């Protein structure tokens, strides 16, 4: 799950380790999102990437019953045994196992391993080192 | 179970058949969330099968069409009689109105399967009357001349009186050939979905003046080759 999340929006969060050895997450703000005065079209820090959270439990169902939707329409087909015993264990598992993304425990997990796959490394040491970049309430 | 055929369809193999919801061009219409659709001969007849499957089973649908430029006879009757019993259509009454119809029809341009319909009753208003001609396509202003008659008709008025309904005229609407109907099983809303009572045919000279077929199909205005039924 981690890195199909990655997969899709490995462009918006970036992870960095900060002077205490804590990971750090960093959020890239766009127009159209709550949000203070002055931080469009740059980053900010986010204790806790809140976002992710709604994403992965809201936008994932999208794929979730997309593959569940795919599985039926293959399983739609006639064939051998394997329509009857193999699909329909898969079938029985994979919705068995769909309702774990809104678990809080298995979010807490995703997000933990995702701080490896969404780490760039020399990052917060060069943030805001260009002198001829200043950030103002546009941009 | 069945029906997850119908999304399907509609989201991979419809998708791309997309057309503008104010477009004329449409001709299966579903007033769910306001989708409009030009379809070919193929899907419909496809759409047209699913559906009666789905109705097999059971469920509820909204699904519209409009008359095109070529389409058969489907009219409108609010028949709001003054007592919520019900007047079973008896074969003569439904021999009067065929015959009243055709004799209407006859001074006008000509070259019959003959499907009736009513309401599961027990409302207010009592029931109405949806009668579905799909044989020809004389879809013009002949059929407003056609409406008109109708209107005037008084034969049809006493065929009404001998049921015992207190409304011989203002049934039809005046606008039943220029709005767009809905196929067989599609139910209003809070409304049950009407049911056949009787499906009988004849047939025309140019000289002398139910559940073996697939019913939504034949019974389509659009669906030239449908079996049982014929475009006339």
């Amino acid at each position: 799950i981690a890195k199909v999340i990655y997969a899709m929006m490995g462009n918006k969060f970036v992870v960095d380790v900060d002077s205490n050895g804590k990971y750090v997450w960093f959020e890239f703000v766009l127009p159209g999102q709550p949000m203070n005065q002055g931080e469009i079209w740059k980053w900010r820090k986010e204790v806790n990437p809140d976002e992710l959270h709604i994403y992965i439990s809201e936008n994932f169902s999208r794929v979730m019953d997309r593959i569940t939707e795919h599985i039926k329409y293959h399983l739609s087909q006639p064939h051998e045994s394997n329509i009857l015993n193999y699909y329909k264990k898969l079938l029985k598992a994979f919705e068995r196992s769909k309702s774990k993304i809104f678990n809080d425990s298995f979010k807490k997990g995703v997000i933990r391993q995702a701080e490896f796959l969404f780490r760039q490394r020399s990052f917060i040491q060069t943030l805001d080192t260009n002198p001829h970049l200043l950030g103002v309430g546009n941009g | 179970a069945e029906v997850q055929a119908l999304e399907t369809l509609l989201t991979r193999e419809l998708s791309v058949f997309l057309t503008e919801p104010g477009s004329k061009k449409t001709n299966i219409i579903n007033r769910i969330t306001g989708k409009t659709y030009a379809l070919p001969s193929t899907e419909l007849l496809r759409l047209y099968e699913h559906l009666e499957q789905c109705r097999k089973q059971g469920a509820l649908m909204y699904f519209l069409e409009r008359q095109g430029t070529y389409s058969g006879l489907m009219l409108d009757y609010d028949l709001k009689l003054n007592t919520n019993a019900v007047p079973p259509l008896e074969p003569p009454a439904l021999s009067r109105l065929c015959h009243r119809i055709f004799v209407h029809i006859k001074n006008s341009s000509v070259l019959i399967h003959f499907f009736f319909t009513l309401k599961p009753e027990v409302v207010q208003g009592k029931y109405g009357f949806h009668v579905l001609i799909p044989g020809l396509k004389l879809a013009a202003s002949t059929k407003k001349s056609i409406i008109g008659s109708l209107q005037h008709d008084a034969t049809v008025q006493k065929i009404l009186h001998e049921q015992g309904v207190t409304n011989p005229e203002s049934c039809l609407d005046p606008h039943s050939a220029s709005v767009p109907s809905l196929l067989y099983g599609s139910s209003k809303l809070n409304h049950k979905p009407y049911q056949l009572k009787t499906g009988f045919e004849l047939v025309f000279d140019s000289s002398d003046p139910l559940e073996s077929y697939n019913l939504v199909s034949e019974l389509s205005l659009t669906n030239e080759q449908g079996s049982l039924v014929r475009p006339v």
